[PDB]
């Protein structure tokens, strides 16, 4: 049977839920306690548009390493939280930060409002739109605790680096 | 790989006698589990080791977690090793 393997990348500041939307993903459920400072990578085999796809997706905590990780990565998960504006504001330094590294204007890229369960909300749909809109990439609003958006954005992350 | 774990032990007894202010003498240890993770270019591990060790001549229990992070920055292999926490049972 055919398949295609793709290389993701999980980032964004400590906090923002990584290691949550990865473990929903993979493990259909959330945690709320997972080690801040520990990386690891999971596998998922999932059908997106027909296709059967294995999706090795790094979740990273952040050096030499980081820009190994980023010449790997074939698409990037950018997480910010909707509850916390300098989550929001580091984007910019993911971002810029993935683009010096691989060298290319145009990364697959997906831009994450996570915890959007949540009351509380810092940052607006429409400034997180404008900023997808200005970097030219999709957003999606997700939550790990209650699974909202989770796979829509692995996939749409998928749909992102076919696109290329 | 007995051998691996008990010089992982002596070195969590080791490291919290210099970062913890002790005199801890390794008598052995008693149990060992281990967790593995492998973000990439990685294989690392985090060792909770249940050991036995001499306080002030009196033989007791401690809990160590260390941690052992190999890694591949070019094409040779990093390998680090640091204490994480260590306490009595
Ligand atoms: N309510 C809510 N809490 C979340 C969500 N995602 C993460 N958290 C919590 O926020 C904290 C950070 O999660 P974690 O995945 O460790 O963040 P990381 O540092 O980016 O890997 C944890 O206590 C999580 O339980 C979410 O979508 N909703
Ligand atoms: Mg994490």
């Amino acid at each position: 049977s055919h398949m295609t393997e793709y290389k993701l990348v999980v980032v964004g500041a400590g906090g923002v839920g990584k290691s949550a939307l990865t473990i929903q993903l993979i493990q259909n459920h959330f945690v709320d306690e997972y080690d801040p400072t520990i990386e690891d990578s999971y596998r998922k085999q999932v059908v997106i548009d027909g296709e059967t796809c294995l999706l090795d997706i790094l979740d990273t905590a952040g050096s030499a390493m980081r820009d190994q990780y980023m010449r790997t990565g074939e698409g990037f998960l950018c997480v910010f939280a909707i509850n916390n504006t300098k989550s929001f504001e580091d984007i910019h330094h993911y971002r810029e930060q993935i683009k010096r590294v691989k060298d290319s204007e145009d990364v697959p890229m997906v831009l994450v409002g996570n915890k959007c369960d949540l009351p509380s909300r810092t940052v607006d749909t429409k400034q997180a739109q404008d900023l997808a809109r200005s970097y030219g990439i999709p957003f999606i609003e997700t939550s790990a605790k209650t699974r909202q958006g989770v796979d829509d954005a692995f996939y749409t992350l998928v749909r992102e680096i076919r696109k290329h | 790989n007995s051998l691996e774990i008990e010089e992982l032990a002596r070195f969590a007894v080791d490291e919290h006698n210099k970062k913890e202010n002790a005199l801890l003498e390794f008598v052995r240890v008693v149990k060992a589990k281990e967790q593995h993770f492998t973000p990439w270019f990685q294989r690392n591990t985090m060792y909770y080791l249940t050991l036995e060790a001499k306080d002030g001549g009196k033989k007791k229990l401690y809990e160590a977690k260390v941690w052992v992070k190999r890694i591949m920055v070019t094409d040779k292999m990093r390998n680090f090793k640091e204490l994480q926490e260590f306490k009595p049972v």
